[PDB]
């Protein structure tokens, strides 16, 4: 409070997380959502709004068309998007952006324009002093304390591997597949209709999301587990809709997860996760696959499913050859982990020379964040 | 150690880009 | 491995085998993850040395 | 009270288990001895 | 939630502590692997005489 | 243009009578002739070192004639005789000339107790050994060289008076010998032993070649005086050969010499807090929510909803292992387009046609 | 001889060419893909295969996954080969195997197996009469009207340089080099993506190998030309996609081929390919060195980019010693060179000798063509 503290921003697709410099927590964490009402408004006097931002857009479901400003990682729609910002920076953290430094973290492989129009609305609208913009999942590997290893990030938007050498980036390594938790909740969606529960708006799509975070795990095996969900019914649980209805889904429990090992459910091309980061494993040159083997990384909120690191770790395992040694590391809170990276970016000294300076904005125009920024 | 070992890092990324 | 060790002089066989080693085994294997677990003064001091 | 009683048996269960973990790696060691004892007798008969 | 979290507390500590037997392990059967095999080159020699 | 050959060659062989410590003798007398070349010491073709397998069996091995140093494997050299006749005849398919082994024959005659005969005739030695008065106790080396004896050598040990003179000038406990003009002779109980001496006296002879040359005379070298100077266990030269087989191994060159001492490589590992643990420890499928069971009737097959009250089965799995399984896979496209025709041009034809009367309405008719 | 013509039959790693001897054009030239179908026939009448072979497989691109038989030079599906030759000679050239004789070409650097392989599946299936096996690199030599030159050869397998001298291939100054059309193919998606355009399956990898072909040229410096791209738009062209859209490609088209020249663009370690023809050189003898900077030929399919012949010789000229004789002789049809020496050597009266019977082979196995064809 004495000094200025930088604020650290992790913004992907499905929530958007801030907070301090520093800092152990962040201070808000709220889903990316900007809704509008659909229906006729009849009562005079009373509290409407054109447009609800953040949690107070879920809220009210019930009367809002939901709008997701961020599709696989590339922002669609930035009017939104600057609305969020402002929620974030007014209503949640109630501190002005020109006083502090903002730091942003985007994906690794992007639309090139994107960046510049993070840079261009973030200094000509907020006047921050400012900013940066880091990868993703590079903090990731900081926050687990690591400064070599392979790690997977694979959010609500998109997923990615990237494999990091003395805490250097590959960038010829890097792989990215655009399969992640909104896809899963639509394949959830897709097949719960086969036992007649029937789900379709943008509400609907909200509670089918949050039964996969409720009821969900991964198979060791496939289909011992298919069989034993064919000898009995012990694998059943009830969960209760807020109309009151009791929905039991059954045998669909592990069976959205698994489209993350085997995306020929979906029809897409592309295989699993695990032979994904095996071929950005074998890209690498073969001194460094010792170290890699050894330092994989977790992180994500997909990545929270119960079971998911035994099978992760067995499928790289059949896929690995016999003589190395494979390590999988979890954390248990991997899923803010990117963000805590950011609180030890900003506080270090050395980063104090990584900042773009407002002036050298002004001289350079927005394409200063490609050379500035690695 | 680990903080003055990325200080140090950060350093060579100083050094290295431009 | 067929190491490929480099003909001699006539009165250079030290010099021959000493680079021949030299390209067989580096002298700074701590780069990697080995490198975090010394300190940064003396993983150099040791390379000079 | 729910994730209280599930934390507190999971990690019983787990110190129940390390527990057990001790003896094996005291076996283990004691196998080192004899490793190390018999690799010696064998090259000090070798020595002569 | 008095009770628990007392109880995380002492559980993580102990889990700080499991990792030591872990790593110690880790080392335990490598180090046999090494000493196994050296003993067997020894008593292959002594076969040879 | 990869110029080394494997030392050992007891593999490629297969073949004569060798003792049990033959293969390590043979191992190590070939590894001595390669590191006297690789040293640059000796590069043409003698008979440099002789070695003595057996104290009372005799055949000592030596060098065939026509072989340079760095082409000596151990199934090439040659084992005799204490008299020189050829008992055992070399892998090597070469004239034998077995003359320079008289001298270390004369030498073997004498002692008992020596196994290792090594020569030097490089440049320093001769030198060295042509000098009139004996080697001075200039340098460090020479100090650990120890005692030595000096014998005039007149090129030839045939004569039996000759041989007889050798003896007590040689002494009865003596580790180096020099020929007059022809240079130095190292005894070595082991081969270690005589290769640390031949190394200690060589370096030694440069030292004092070097500085009796800058110098001028003997006043200037103010040379000290021998008197005043004075697992298991290693043996001298121990350490020594055993670092030198490692690096030569290094190289790729297979080598028979086992180690007393074995080399242990770990890389280990600091644990830091800051890291966190590891903490580790084609076909389609249809879904049906429920399941059926057979019942008798009540014959006429029946079948059963069972629901979750009587515990049956929740999800009863069918899959699918290859695509286009619902379609023939031998069809031609033109079929279908035809009897849609046919079937289609009968109502531009409007035929008068019925369906299918059943055979209880024909019987009665 | 008169009665029948040798078959002449090119097995590139990309595409595959047939034809009869002593004639000009091969009858038949088609890409070397298998595929499979990926999804369920509900049609009962229509008619599915279980896969499809070459230019009917790629007709249909948009149902299948194409597979390659053919992998860096390397066989990895031998069935997959009998597949392409069944196409090859029943329903493109409609003509009996066991009527005419066979001459197939080879990589110069192949394992001995392969061609063992090769000789095994040649006369205990089809039954061919007699067969002989050519190095790929020698044949363009012929065509060339040459004896004595280097050959530089570049397709979608493998990049190889060969010395011949009076048409002796000598074994050790042959250099290989993995830089393919198929890996600049892939650099092009890699550099595509940072405009917007992203392609994930292997349909779209025939759209992004057009776009190649296309619209591709070699820059004769590098640092002018990516000024003279940032200043204005006048490098910018369009392309429109099979679905309709529009691409603008701009400042990429000399950064796809630019990897020949610089392989760290990809990740490799090697040297650039000028580099590699001038170790090839260096490595042989003082006397033909005259006659090899005298006489440079190039061929393969990599080898028709426009600028690329003025850049390969101001980048050998600037390694060659001073006032050498440097020229370089590409002939237009460079990359169907080697059918056209195939055709001429099976032509020759004097080459009746090197046929393989029926018998030699029922006698000596698999292992006779290594000691009748040297
Ligand atoms: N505990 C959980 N179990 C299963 N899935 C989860 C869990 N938590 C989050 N998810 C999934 O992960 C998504 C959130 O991912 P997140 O890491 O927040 O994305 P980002 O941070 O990149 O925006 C949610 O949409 C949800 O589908
Ligand atoms: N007209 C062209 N322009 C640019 N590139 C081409 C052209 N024709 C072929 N290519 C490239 O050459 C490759 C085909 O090489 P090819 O000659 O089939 O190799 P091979 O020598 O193995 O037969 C294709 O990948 C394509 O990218």
């Amino acid at each position: 409070d004495d000094d200025i503290a930088a604020l650290v921003v992790d913004n992907g697709s499905g929530m958007c997380k801030a907070g301090f410099a520093g800092d152990d927590a962040p201070r808000a964490v709220f889903p990316s959502i900007v809704g509008r009402p659909r229906h006729q408004g009849v009562m005079v006097g009373m509290g409407q709004k054109d447009s609800y931002v953040g949690d107070e857009a879920q809220s009210k479901r019930g009367i809002l068309t939901l709008k997701y400003p961020i599709e696989h990682g590339i922002v669609t729609n930035w009017d939104d998007m600057e609305k969020i910002w402002h929620h974030t920076f007014y209503n949640e953290l109630r501190v002005a952006p020109e006083e502090h430094p903002v730091l942003l973290t985007e994906a690794p492989l992007n639309p090139k324009a994107n960046r510049e129009k993070m840079t261009q609305i973030m200094f000509e609208t907020f006047n921050t002093p400012a900013m940066y913009v880091a990868i993703q999942a590079v903090l990731s590997l900081y926050a687990s304390g690591r400064t070599t290893g392979i790690v997977m990030d694979s959010g609500d938007g998109v997923t990615h591997t990237v494999p990091i050498y003395e805490g250097y980036a590959l960038p010829h390594a890097i792989l990215r597949l655009d399969l992640a938790g909104r896809d899963l909740t639509d394949y959830l969606m897709k097949i719960l209709t086969e036992r007649g529960y029937s789900f379709t708006t943008t509400a609907e799509r909200e509670i089918v999301r949050d039964i996969k975070e409720k009821l969900c795990y991964v198979a060791l095996d496939f289909e011992q587990e298919m069989a034993t969900a064919a000898s009995s019914s012990s694998l059943e649980k009830s969960y209760e809709l807020p109309d009151g209805q009791v929905i039991t889904i059954g045998n669909e429990r592990f069976r959205c997860p698994e489209a993350l090992f085997q995306p020929s459910f979906l029809g897409m091309e592309s295989c699993g996760i695990h032979e994904t980061t095996f071929n950005s494993i074998m890209k690498c040159d073969v001194d460094i696959r010792k170290d890699l083997y050894a330092n994989t990384v977790l992180s994500g909120g997909t990545t929270m499913y119960p079971g998911i690191a035994d099978r992760m770790q067995k499928e790289i395992t059949a896929l690995a050859p016999s003589t190395m040694k494979i390590k999988i590391i979890a954390p248990p809170e991997r899923k803010y982990s990117v963000w805590i990276g950011g609180s030890i970016l900003a506080s270090l000294s050395t980063f104090q020379q990584m900042w773009i300076s407002k002036q050298e904005y002004d001289e350079s125009g927005p394409s200063i964040v490609h050379r500035k920024c690695f | 150690s680990f903080r003055e070992e990325l200080e140090g890092l950060i350093q060579e990324q100083m050094k290295k880009g431009n | 491995n067929v190491p490929n060790v480099y003909p001699a002089a006539p009165q250079g066989g030290m010099a021959a085998l000493n680079m021949s080693l030299g390209m067989v085994t580096p002298v700074n294997d701590l780069r990697g993850s080995d490198s975090i677990a010394y300190d940064k003064g003396e993983k150099l001091l040791r390379c000079k040395l | 009270e729910t994730r209280a009683e599930f934390a507190e048996r999971s990690v019983t269960k787990l110190e129940k288990s390390i527990d057990d973990l001790e003896e094996k790696v005291a076996h283990a060691k004691e196998e080192n001895l004899s490793m190390h004892q018999m690799l010696d007798q064998t090259l000090l008969e070798l020595n002569n | 939630e008095t009770r628990a979290e007392f109880a995380e507390r002492s559980v993580a500590k102990l889990e700080k502590t499991i990792d030591d037997l872990e790593d110690k392990l880790k080392c335990t059967k490598e180090e046999h692997l090494c000493t196994q095999r050296m003993l067997d080159q020894t008593l292959l020699d002594l076969n040879e005489m | 243009f990869s110029m080394m050959t494997p030392i050992n060659d007891l593999h490629t062989a297969d073949s004569l009578n060798l003792a049990k410590g033959e293969r390590l003798m043979r191992c190590k007398i070939s590894s001595v002739y390669r590191l006297l070349d690789l040293y640059g010491w000796a590069q043409l073709s003698d008979t440099y070192v002789t070695l003595r397998v057996s104290k009372e069996q005799d055949h000592f091995l030596i060098s065939p004639k026509g072989v340079s140093c760095s082409e000596v494997t151990a199934s090439s050299l040659i084992k005799v005789n204490i008299l020189g006749e050829v008992v055992e005849k070399g892998s090597s398919c070469f004239p034998v000339d077995t003359t320079g082994f008289c001298l270390h024959s004369a030498i073997y005659a004498a002692r008992p107790d020596v196994r290792c005969i090594i020569h030097l005739h490089t440049p320093a030695t001769a030198a060295v050994s042509a000098m009139k008065w004996g080697l001075l106790p200039v340098s460090h080396n020479a100090l650990l060289v120890g005692d030595m004896a000096y014998f005039d050598f007149n090129g030839e040990m045939e004569q039996e008076a000759d041989r007889i003179n050798l003896q007590k000038c040689l002494g009865p406990t003596c580790k180096i010998l020099v020929l007059r003009n022809h240079g130095v002779v190292a005894l070595g109980d082991t081969v270690e032993e005589a290769f640390y001496k031949v190394f200690h006296l060589q370096a030694a002879c440069e030292i004092q070649v070097s500085a009796l040359s800058s110098a001028g005379g003997v006043e200037n070298l103010i040379l000290l005086e021998q008197e005043k100077h004075r697992m298991q266990k290693s043996r001298l030269g121990e350490h020594e050969f055993e670092a030198l087989m490692r690096m030569l191994d290094n190289l790729g060159y297979r080598t028979g010499y086992p180690y007393r001492y074995p080399l242990v490589q770990e890389k280990t590992k600091h644990k830091s807090e800051v890291e966190i643990p590891a903490t580790v420890t084609k076909t389609r499928w249809l879904n049906t929510p429920n399941t059926y069971l057979r019942v008798n009737v009540a014959p006429k097959t029946t079948w059963m909803k069972a629901d979750e009250v009587e515990k049956s089965s929740s999800g009863m799995p069918i899959r699918i292992e290859n695509p286009n399984q619902f379609v023939p896979l031998y069809t031609d496209p033109q079929e279908v387009l035809d009897m849609r025709n046919k079937i289609r041009e009968q109502n531009r034809q409007d035929v008068k046609s019925a369906g299918p009367q059943s055979q209880l309405l024909a019987s009665v008719i």
